[PDB]
C-alpha cells in the first residue's frame, strides 16, 4: 500500500523537508499533491502528469515545493504555516486511484 | 465533324452525372462515404481508451461529466477515477491540467461525442446525400449526464439540427481526428485489444499512422466535393443546328471544347482522389486496427470510467461497414476505369480545335 514518509518529522523554521512515497505504482497517468488531510482541488500544491512532465502547480503552492518523478515532495524554507497533514493522490494507467497522508511539524 | 463532338459531350455528361449525382456507382461518393465511415469506425475501434475530463481553469472545479452512447448502451465519465475498494471517485482527471499528451477536456471530449452522435444518427437516418445534392435537414440527439449537488444524476438530450450533405458530415468527421490529432491524449490500460497491452502511451503513439491516415481521407474527401461541385457547374452543351455557322461561330466551338476540357480534368481529378482515398484506408486498416476496424460483434470489454446497460456492447472494433464500401469503391472504381477511353477520345478530339 502507498505510503508516505516525512524526513525530518520534526522540522526547524527555515530549513527543509522532504515528503518519501514508498510503495509507488510502476504504471501511472499522474499524481497531486495536497496541504491537509482529504484530496481538495482547492488545496492542490501541485498536479504531475507522466505524459508531459508538467508540474502544474495550484492554489496550496507557496512556490518553495519541488516535485520528482519518484513522487517525493521536498518543501524548502519552511515557515510556521507548513506544519500538519499533507495528502497525496495517486491515479494509476488504468484510472484507478491511491491515497497516502503525511505529516511533519515544524519548530 | 458534327456527331463526333456531340457523341463526346454525351459521354463526358452520362458519366459526370454518374459520377456526381449517383451513390452506388459513384467512386466519388463511394470515397466520400468510406471516409465517413472510417472515422466512425476509428472511434468505435479504439475511443472508450481515450482519457478525458483534465481540468482546463482550476483543480478547484471538480467537473465531470458523462457521455451516453445508446442502442447495450453505454457511458463514458470523464473527470472522475475508480477508487483501490471499486467505488466512484469524483476526484479523478479533473485533478490533473488538459493539454497535449496528457487529456482531453471535458469541452474537448463533446465536441467528439456530438460530431460523432452528429455524424452516426445522419448516415443511419437519411445516409450520406448526393454530393451534387445540397442535403436534407434531420435532427440529431445528444444524450450526456452531470452529478447533481450531493444528490442524484442529471440526464439531458440536446436536439441539434443538421443536415447530410458531404460537407457537414466531413466536418464532424475532421473534427474528431483532429482533435486526437492535435492533443494526443493518452489512452487506458489494463477482451483486450492487443494495441492496449498502449497503456503508458498516447494515442497519437499508438495511433499516429492512423490519425494521419484518417486526417488524410477527409481532406481528400473534402477535395473530391469541391472538384464535384466545379464539375456541376461546368457542363458542355450538345450542338444544335449542326451547319447554322452564325449560331455556332468558331468562338463558341472553342469555348464548348475549353469547357469540354475542364469537365474532363476534373472527372480525372475526382478518381485520382478517389484511388488515394482507397490508399489512405490501406494504411489505416492495417496496423494496430487491421483485425477491429472491418467488423462487428458483440464483445464485453470494459475500462474503469465506463459502465454499460447489460454485459455486450460494441467498443474494441469498428461497426461503421467500411469492407462493405471498400469493395463498393473498387466496383464502382472499376466501371469508371473501363470508360477512361471514351474520355480519353474526347480530350484529344477538344484538343484538336
Amino acid at each position: 500500500q502507498l505510503t508516505t514518509e516525512s524526513m525530518p518529522f520534526n522540522v526547524a523554521e527555515g530549513k527543509e523537508v522532504l515528503l518519501l512515497v514508498h510503495n509507488l505504482p510502476q504504471q501511472l497517468f499522474g499524481y497531486s499533491w495536497y496541504k491537509g488531510e482529504r484530496v481538495d482541488g482547492n488545496r492542490q500544491i501541485v498536479g504531475y502528469a507522466i505524459g508531459t512532465q508538467q508540474a502544474t502547480p495550484g492554489p496550496a503552492n507557496s512556490g518553495r515545493e519541488t516535485i520528482y518523478p519518484n513522487a517525493s515532495l521536498l518543501i524548502q524554507n519552511v515557515t510556521q504555516n507548513d506544519t500538519g497533514f499533507y495528502t497525496l493522490q495517486v491515479i494509476k494507467s488504468d484510472l484507478v486511484n491511491e491515497e497516502a497522508t503525511g505529516q511533519f511539524h515544524v519548530y | 465533324s458534327a456527331q463526333a463532338i456531340n457523341q463526346a459531350v454525351n459521354n463526358l455528361n452520362e458519366r459526370a452525372k454518374t459520377l456526381a449525382g449517383g451513390t452506388t456507382n459513384s467512386p466519388a461518393y463511394q470515397a466520400t462515404l468510406l471516409a465517413l465511415r472510417s472515422v466512425l469506425g476509428l472511434w468505435n475501434s479504439m475511443g472508450y481508451a481515450v482519457i478525458c475530463g483534465g481540468y482546463t481553469k482550476s483543480p478547484g472545479e471538480n467537473n465531470q461529466k458523462n457521455f451516453h452512447y445508446t442502442d447495450n448502451g453505454t457511458t463514458i465519465n470523464c473527470g472522475g477515477s475508480t477508487n483501490s475498494n471499486g467505488t466512484h471517485s469524483s476526484n479523478g482527471t479533473n485533478t490533473l491540467k488538459a493539454d497535449k499528451n496528457v487529456s482531453l477536456s471535458i469541452e474537448q471530449y463533446e465536441k467528439i461525442h456530438e460530431s460523432y452522435q452528429i455524424l452516426s444518427k445522419a448516415l443511419k437516418q437519411a445516409g450520406l446525400a448526393p454530393l451534387n445534392s445540397k442535403g436534407e435537414k434531420l435532427e440529431a440527439h445528444v444524450t450526456t449526464s452531470k452529478y447533481q449537488q450531493d444528490s442524484q444524476t442529471k440526464t439531458t438530450t440536446s436536439v441539434i439540427d443538421t443536415t447530410n450533405d458531404a460537407q457537414n458530415l466531413l466536418t464532424q468527421a475532421q473534427t474528431i481526428v483532429n482533435t486526437l490529432k492535435d492533443y494526443c491524449p493518452m489512452l487506458i490500460a489494463k477482451n483486450t485489444p492487443s494495441w492496449q497491452t498502449g497503456g503508458g502511451k498516447n494515442s497519437c503513439e499508438t495511433f499516429g499512422a492512423e490519425f494521419s491516415a484518417a486526417s488524410d481521407m477527409i481532406n481528400n474527401a473534402q477535395k473530391i466535393v469541391q472538384e464535384t461541385q466545379q464539375l456541376s457547374a461546368n457542363q458542355p452543351k450538345n450542338i444544335t443546328q449542326p451547319h447554322n455557322l452564325n449560331l455556332n461561330t468558331p468562338s463558341s466551338l472553342t469555348a464548348l471544347a475549353q469547357k469540354m476540357l475542364k469537365n474532363a480534368q476534373s472527372q480525372a481529378e475526382i478518381l485520382k482522389l478517389a484511388n488515394q482515398v482507397e490508399s489512405d484506408f490501406n494504411k489505416l486498416s492495417s496496423g494496430h486496427l487491421k483485425d477491429y476496424i472491418g467488423k462487428c460483434d458483440m464483445s464485453a470489454i470494459s475500462s474503469t470510467n465506463m459502465t454499460m446497460q447489460s454485459q455486450k456492447n460494441n467498443w474494441g472494433n469498428g461497426c461503421a461497414g467500411v469492407e462493405e464500401t471498400l469493395t463498393s469503391l473498387k466496383t464502382s472504381a472499376a466501371d469508371f476505369n473501363n470508360q477512361t477511353p471514351q474520355i480519353n477520345q474526347a480530350q484529344n478530339l477538344a484538343n484538336t480545335l
